[PDB]
């Protein structure tokens, strides 16, 4: 499961109804901690324009 | 589908999923190859036995 680009973005996913399947997609990304593991980091474009960052 | 370098060509076909993908290749395919040490005249010269018929 991938989202958008940005820190904005990252995902805190649940399941609600079943169990065997959120044991299975369950993700919390302020703690970092869940049953996905993360391939890929989210992060911000950092640019400098004429000296303003 | 479109690639940054012209070592990869990429192509998609119907169900592709939209995004970014970062893709390193470490390996490439490879095929064996055998050949005869004994080399010979010609072409045409008979390799196996004329006592056989198949």
């Amino acid at each position: 499961l991938t989202a958008n680009s940005g820190t904005d973005n990252t995902m805190k996913i649940t399941v609600e109804g079943d169990t065997k399947l959120n044991d299975l997609l369950a993700y919390d990304s302020t703690t970092n901690t869940g049953n996905m593991q993360e391939l890929v980091k989210a992060e911000n474009a950092k640019l400098n324009v004429n000296g303003i960052d | 589908a479109s690639s940054t370098t012209e070592d990869l060509k990429v192509s998609t076909t119907a169900g592709a999923a939209a995004g970014t993908y970062k893709i390193n290749v470490t390996q490439l395919a490879a095929a064996q190859s055998l050949a005869t040490k004994t080399t010979f005249a010609t072409t045409k010269e008979q390799l196996g036995d004329t006592s056989v018929t198949s």
